[PDB]
RNA sequence: CAGUCAAGCGUUCAUAGCGACAUUGCUUUUUGAUUCUUCGAUGUCGGCUCUUCCUAUCAUACCGAAGCAGAAUUCGGUAAGCGUUGGAUUGUUCACCCACUAAUAGGGAACGUGAGCUGGGUUUAGACCGUCGUGAGACAGGUUAGUUUUACCCUACUGAUGAAUGUUACCGCAAUAGUAAUUGAACUUAGUACGAGAGGAACAGUUCAUUCGGAUAAUUGGUUUUUGCGGCUGUCUGAUCA
RNA sequence: UCUUAAGGUAGCCAAAUGCCUCGUCAUCUAAUUAGUGACGCGCAUGAAUGGAUUAACGAGAUUCCCACUGUCCCUAUCUAC
RNA sequence: UGAACAGCCUCUAGUUGAUAGAAUAAUGUAGAUAAGGGAAGUCGGCAAAAUAGAUCCGUAACUUCGGGAUAAGGAUUGGC
């Protein structure tokens, strides 16, 4: 499934979500059919904590995600930090990160194994990234769009990319993160993709607004079937 | 504001009065924003309707290129530069005036935004959080 | 609360108290007050103002 | 003809005449409402204006978007010491009003209540209240007849009530007397309540406590004087005006031939006795108590005093209400801080509050130390230390 | 500006909404008509500022009717409590566009308001052009430059004292007079009611905001004769210090 | 061709000269009865009543732009008299 | 001091005359400063602000070839 949700009215889920494969984060100023669609999609098996990162309700595009860990911006106050050290499992690790550019799900988009950065980030960043996701990290940027989080969704299975992309930048980025990416739209022609939508191993949740072939196209890349 | 609010915002200290012109921070290849109205500002005798960070404005391109210029469009200030109290009471402010293009539901006309921005633009509008480099 | 730490002079800022900055390079100084504040913008070192925790931590003064 | 761009009227006409006030002690014009089953309690107390400062606590508010987040807010401290309780007084209502018929007085009366019967007390007899002392040490004949006749009589029940001015750092040496509402109980109750505690002082605490919305009685700060463009807020005239331009330029039209009383003119400007409604009630400190500006987050034995005290007023050595926001009047005024005539829901008069820190920086000054021991800490050792 | 009658329009149907041919009125914010008052002078444009009043109600409150399914709209009632804006051009009133807004309603008060302002226009004397005139000169033709006086009196209004009520002091009562709050958005209700679909509400609840008012100065900003501290120029006290 | 002494030539223009008129088109602006460039059956332009052009100059009249600012949003404070 | 019988301070000489005292309300007259915006004010940028000396670099259209021109636009300045 791709499941349509909106945030009280707003079609874009990545913005106010983040869904990785061992939990998931929710802002707190949220309707009931949005927690709905991730209490019954996700279940029980997959703990969904109600978040505030730096006092605002985005928190997809403050943070960045990984099964190992859970990066913060330097402005998350320590009442948010302890609650997500309760409510998350001993297994993340979270670590707040002293770095300019402090928006992390715009900044880098990462999944389990290999992750897409911002060029221009520093390098205690890069190896705080290394060290806290476990994960190699590569500085590139989508078709000259630097914010590499909001501009493409990315997961194990395959990864959907911004729509005006040069095909051999299509390839490059491909053979880099070792997945199949796809060139796409989500929430009715929207380009940007990865504050559209968030995806995992066997979930995404999208905008009301995007279309059945979107739809389609989201389902065949992640292959959530 | 008005339509494509997501929220509310409290009350900002108003810096940016009708004839502004502020930075435009996007690249859809403008250079500056002329701002000849405000969303929702009410009505007084001989009172400036102005402007606060967050708030969507009426606007014209003075300087960029010429099929953006001689039209309106609407915008969404990002960088006040006039010295706001948040509810945690610090007084904060940038060091310039600077916002970006939008069509009246507040999607953005540009791709990228250079520069920092308010968190209370960042979460009224989810489109100026998605492209926007660094939220404070 | 956090009690934060001024940029220019190394005071320290309770809640409610003094100004923040947001330069367009996006970094963050808090001053402590006015006269800090003043001195940032006119662009004096703090190396070289007598008063501040970076003048005596560099003159070994009280350390 | 008529006025070619409509705007609204500048100033408020309910707040008129804008002359000074009779006395610098407000007048309570009305008290809550009793019912006849509460205790017997007071309806009001008095205190003197300290000063503000600010505090930081966490917002509970289920729906905001500063929901469990710190807020800092202003806060004005009075000062309060416990009011002595000399003489009662009944009303009886007649079909012209409240009346009072007789006031039965204490025994004792100190010397700072007795200086508010006097205008030039050091050359003095002091022969005030002698013959009603001496209607006193009786048994009780001529007492509980007036007594008896405020129980047989007398749909309302007043307490006379005064300040201990000794107590606070003001250099007045005169206390304030007021009449303060009885709002439980029978009317026998009432003035048996009265008698006894007749030469006994009265706590803050037994009348207020937190989280409760009051109102604030007093006289506001005076200004002498004044033009009508501070005055009530008219435009300014443009720069290219003669005769002057901090006036109103057309003050009525040819007719009727008057003005009215309508127009914004110059005169005094503050002075006015204002009542400020719903101001709520942070904390009731007790002034035998060391960390008065302690709260259960900070935990460091400190007084609700600044550094060098509050700015023309002094110490805060006597019990003090923490109430939120701004009260009329200036530092060193006699205020009387009243209960609520109303009960007030509204999710926000019911807000539970808990402080997380309070300032206690100086005031005289871009203020850095909360402690004089913080502030060595910090600085180190100075020249004048040895 | 408002009625009465109703041949017709409205698919059908006079009157949901309109309404010809006729006819009865109201108003004095149009312009006329008249010459009563003023020629030993009542300062004739417009704008700015400010108060109050009227209702023939633009919006807001509560309602009735529909060619009212919902949404949007139209007609009408009680209603003047409350509001009715920012600009480009023009001296303008008026107009015409841009834009916000709940709405950008109409008017009166010596065509409100010049010892309140302004002086762009009109409307003296200088000067130019066009037309007219032999000419001096003329022109609800165009253009440019052109002194805006006095309040200290009485009343009114705003504030401030005060004799006399045996004296003086404290605490009060309340006749009368005034009065104040206003409007919107978002979330939810709910993609629900309704509808064939396109579309698409409302009541209760929550969080904010606009306009207004009364205070206040903890914080932030402004102000500096704190001439408080420091720096700097020129000169003078022989230099130094000051 | 008539009439007349002869019928406005070269130039110039909604010009300080154009009633209609806020003329029409373009440009300048978000919007221009303003400005500029064109057009000309020009109420009523025009050749020492001097026509057209023109560098420099102007306490002359008008429009736009940059800088600048309490002119203004929206007022506040200080000194002397 | 400075280009200077400019402005500012001093020497010789000459005055110390102009009803005074006490307070520091409004409105004035004269002098000033203002966050953010920058002519939105107004008939109209009225008034005020901004620029300013000197040295070096650089300087357009047009022109009666003389000018425009300090065009515009940049950099520097103390003491030892
Ligand atoms: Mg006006
Ligand atoms: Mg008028
Ligand atoms: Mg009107
Ligand atoms: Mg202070």
């Amino acid at each position: 499934m791709a499941t349509r949700t909106q945030f009280e009215n707003s079609n874009e889920i990545g913005v106010f979500s983040k869904l990785t494969n061992t939990y998931c984060l929710v802002a707190v100023g949220g309707s009931e059919n949005f927690y709905s669609a991730f209490e019954a999609e996700l279940g029980d098996a997959i703990p969904i904590v109600h978040t505030t990162i730096a006092g605002t309700r985005i928190i997809g595009r403050m943070t960045a995600g990984n099964r190992r860990g859970l990066l913060v911006p330097t402005q998350t106050t320590d009442q948010e930090l302890q609650h997500l050290r309760n409510s998350l499992p001993d297994s993340v690790k979270i670590q707040r990160v002293e770095e300019r550019l402090s928006a992390l799900g715009n900044v880098i988009c990462c999944n389990d194994y290999v992750a897409l950065v911002h060029p221009d980030i520093d390098r205690e960043t890069e190896e705080l990234i290394s060290d806290v996701l476990g994960v190699e990290v590569f500085r590139q940027t989508i078709s000259g769009n630097i914010l590499v989080g909001s501009y493409c969704s990315l997961s194990n299975q395959g990864g959907l990319v911004h729509p005006q992309t040069s095909v051999q930048d299509q390839e490059e980025l491909s053979s880099l993160l070792q997945v199949p990416l796809v060139a796409g739209t989500v929430n009715r022609g929207s380009s940007v993709v990865g504050a559209g939508m968030v995806v995992n191993d066997y979930l995404a949740v999208t905008g009301l607004d995007t279309t059945a072939p979107e739809l389609s196209v989201i389902e065949s890349i992640f292959r959530l079937q | 504001s008005g339509n494509g609010a997501q929220g509310t915002k409290f009350r900002i200290s108003l810096g940016l009065p009708v004839g502004a012109i502020m930075n435009c921070a996007d690249n859809s290849g403008a250079r500056n924003l002329y701002i000849i109205a405000v969303k929702g500002s009410g009505s007084r005798l001989n009172r400036l309707p102005a402007a606060s960070l967050g708030d969507m404005v009426m606007a014209t391109v003075k300087k960029g290129k010429p099929e953006l210029r001689k039209k309106v469009m609407p915008a969404i200030v990002v960088r006040q530069a006039k010295s706001w109290r948040r509810r945690d009471g610090v007084f904060l402010y940038f060091e310039d005036n600077a916002g970006v293009i939008a069509n009246p539901k507040g999607e953005m006309k540009g791709s990228a935004i250079t520069g920092p921005v308010g968190k209370e633009c960042a979460d009224l509008w989810p489109r100026v959080a998605s492209n926007s480099g660094v939220v404070v | 609360m956090k009690v934060e730490i001024d940029s220019f002079s190394g005071a320290k800022i309770y809640p409610g108290r003094g100004t923040l900055f947001v330069r367009g390079d996006s970094k963050i100084f808090r001053f402590q007050n006015s006269k800090s504040a003043s001195l940032f913008k006119q662009r004096k070192n703090p190396r070289r103002i007598a008063w501040t925790v970076l003048f005596r931590k560099h003159h070994k003064k009280g350390i | 003809s008529h006025r070619k761009y409509e705007a609204p009227r500048h100033g408020h006409l309910g707040f008129l005449p804008r002359k000074r006030a009779a006395s610098i002690r407000a007048r309570v014009k009305a008290f809550p409402k009793d019912d006849r089953s509460k205790p017997v309690a007071l309806t009001s107390f008095l205190g003197y204006k300290a000063g503000m400062t600010t505090i930081v606590r966490d917002l509970d508010r289920p729906g905001s978007k500063f929901h469990k987040r710190e807020v800092v807010e202003a806060v004005t401290v009075v000062d309060t010491p416990p009011v002595v309780v000399v003489g009662v007084v009944g009303y009886v209502e007649t079909p012209r009003g409240l009346r009072s018929l007789t006031t039965v007085w204490a025994e004792h009366l100190s010397d700072e209540v007795k200086r508010r019967f006097y205008k030039n007390w050091y050359k003095s007899k002091k022969k005030a209240f002698t013959k009603y002392s001496a209607k006193y040490a009786q048994d009780g004949a001529g007492i509980e007849r007036e007594l008896a006749r405020i129980k047989k009589y007398a749909s309302v029940v007043r307490v006379l009530v005064h300040t201990q001015i000794r107590k606070t750092p003001l250099a007045q040496k005169k206390a304030h007397l007021a009449e303060i509402q009885l709002n439980g109980g029978s009317i026998s109750e009432k003035v048996d309540w009265a008698r006894e505690h007749f030469e006994k002082t009265v706590a803050v605490d037994s009348v207020f406590e937190q989280n409760e919305m009051i109102d604030a009685i007093a006289v506001t700060k005076g200004h002498g004087f004044e033009g009508v463009t501070h005055r009530w807020g008219t435009k300014k005239l443009p720069r290219k005006t003669h005769r002057g331009l901090r006036k109103v330029a057309c003050i009525g039209a040819w007719h009727p031939a008057h003005v009215m009383w309508s127009v914004a003119r110059a005169g005094q400007r503050g002075y006015h006795s204002r009542t400020s409604i719903n101001h709520k009630i942070y904390r009731v400190g007790k002034g035998d108590d060391e960390a008065n500006g302690a709260t259960s987050f900070d935990r460091t034995k400190k007084t609700i005093t600044p550094m060098g005290g509050f700015v023309h007023y002094g110490e805060i050595k006597n019990d003090f209400i923490m109430v939120k926001g701004c009260i009329p009047g200036n530092r060193k005024r006699i205020v009387t801080l009243r209960k609520s005539l109303y009960t007030n829901t509204s999710r926000k008069a019911l807000e539970e509050v808990s402080l997380k820190w309070i300032d206690t920086a100086s005031k005289f000054g871009k203020g850095r130390f909360q402690t004089p021991a913080e502030k060595h800490a910090f600085m180190g050792t100075l020249k004048k230390d040895l």
